[PDB]
């Protein structure tokens, strides 16, 4: 099958550089127009760049002209996006896509028919910081929770009882304030199971090599 | 640039009913029969999927319940009957001119019966107080529709600064929403007041749901 696999995204300081790669397989890469499309944190799609099959012709909007360069190595079946003079607003999920000629009723059109999984690019001056994990303790059901405060960057992962508690869980999207993220997670369990049995919030923050287990005890 | 404006920005449709999304282009995106209008479907954590190409042609594996129509500067995407796994972000896109442009996107959700929130309040933990901070957390779980009003009161006076709210996405099982409200104070200000209250006003009732605790 056609496959596109992006890599190279990460956390970069403003004004820095970063090169994204997209490894293609399952088709004759050198025959196809390739593009980059990004999705902002507001979940909106924006076209980034496009390059012809042989690399002779490139296209890009004014917002990235002079800062981003699209290129390709047909010998390696790989698409590239070299980014420089990065700004905070460049933060987005970057996707590579293939433009294919698909027949219509009378003729045909080129449309972006295959996409990669995307690679995340975050441009920020914020310092990497581990989270503080705090317990949230209070009929047939009882609601407990976990407050994950003051970390950077995203993401964190929250589980309950190492994944034994999967239903009745609400983990809320993180919110950025003063260059630090904060989120909470709630879990609802039968009152007969807590505090008679232990309930524990498991927080992982890979960027700070952090694994925290916080037991929820009454009061 | 060819600017694409979608309407509406968000849409809640009951299962089995019609979802209609509009896309208007500032210039014609058709040239001699050939239409350069495409529609994309994107679910959270997944890349965009080519749904409709050339205004009215079905993408790969796209069921007959999806149909595209329109010409020139006015295009529409119709989903009928609505099914549960159609919830996604939908984008129109044109490739007639460089720069290629996308519509602003339309968030399609499931419309279900209204449900009141289940509200819980939590005082600052002893561990956080040792650090010098004080966060009060209020969970508003499993309600519909999405918009809801939370009012914090400290000793009976409304508190707006220091309040951060976060909505979950629509639950893929019961189509409800949940929301957290977090009030962050310094430990000093927290210990200078007695009663803390989260008041939830939802269209399910004019009477607000009030959860409270005394710092005691
Ligand atoms: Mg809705």
């Amino acid at each position: 099958d056609v496959q596109l696999v992006e890599s190279g995204g990460g956390l970069v300081k403003p004004g820095g550089s970063l090169k994204l790669s997209c490894a293609a397989s399952g088709f004759t890469f050198s025959s196809y127009t390739m593009s980059w499309v990004r999705q902002t944190p507001e979940k909106r799609l924006e076209w980034v760049a496009t390059i012809s099959s042989g690399g002779d012709y490139t296209y890009s909007p004014d917002s990235v002209k002079g800062r981003f360069t699209i290129s390709r190595d047909n010998a390696k079946s790989t698409l590239y996006l070299q980014m420089s003079s990065l700004k905070s607003e460049d933060t987005a999920m970057f996707y590579c896509s293939r433009a294919e000629f698909i027949t219509t009723a009378t003729w045909g059109v080129y449309a972006m028919d295959y996409w990669g999984q995307g690679t995340s690019v975050t441009v920020s001056s914020a310092k990497t910081t581990p989270p503080s994990v705090y317990p949230l303790a209070p009929n047939s059901m009882v609601t407990l929770g976990c407050l994950v405060k003051g970390y950077f960057p995203e993401p964190v992962t929250v589980t309950w009882n190492s994944g034994s508690l999967s239903s009745g869980v609400h983990t809320f999207p993180a919110v950025l304030q003063s260059d630090l993220y904060t989120l909470s997670s709630s879990v609802t369990v039968p009152s007969s199971t807590w505090p008679s049995e232990t309930v524990t919030c498991n927080v992982a923050h890979p960027a700070s090599s952090t694994k925290v287990d916080k037991k929820i005890v009454p009061r | 640039d060819i600017v694409l404006t979608q309407s509406p920005d968000s849409l809640a449709v009951s299962l089995g009913q019609r979802a209609t999304i509009s896309c208007r282009a500032s210039e014609s995106v058709d040239n001699y029969g050939i239409s350069f209008m495409n529609w994309f479907q994107q679910k959270p954590g997944q890349p965009p999927k080519l749904l409709i190409y050339a205004a009215s042609n079905q993408g790969s594996g796209v069921p007959a319940r999806f149909s595209g129509s329109g010409s020139g500067t006015d295009f529409s995407l119709n989903i009928h009957p609505m099914e549960e796994d159609d919830t996604a972000m939908y984008f129109c896109q044109q490739s007639k001119e460089v720069p290629w442009t996308f519509g602003g996107g339309t968030k399609l959700e499931i419309k279900r019966a209204d449900a009141a929130p289940t509200v819980s309040i939590f005082p600052p933990s002893s561990e956080q107080l040792t650090s010098g901070g004080a966060s009060v957390v209020c969970f508003l779980n499993n309600f519909y529709p999405k918009d809801i009003n939370v009012k914090w009161k400290i000793d009976g006076s409304e508190r707006q600064n220091g309040v951060l709210n976060s909505w979950t996405d629509q639950d893929s099982k019961d189509s409800t929403y949940s929301m957290s409200s977090t009030l962050t104070l310094t430990k000093d200000e927290y210990e200078r007041h007695n009663s803390y209250t989260c008041e939830a006003t939802h269209k399910t009732s004019t009477s607000p749901i009030v959860k409270s605790f005394n710092r005691n």
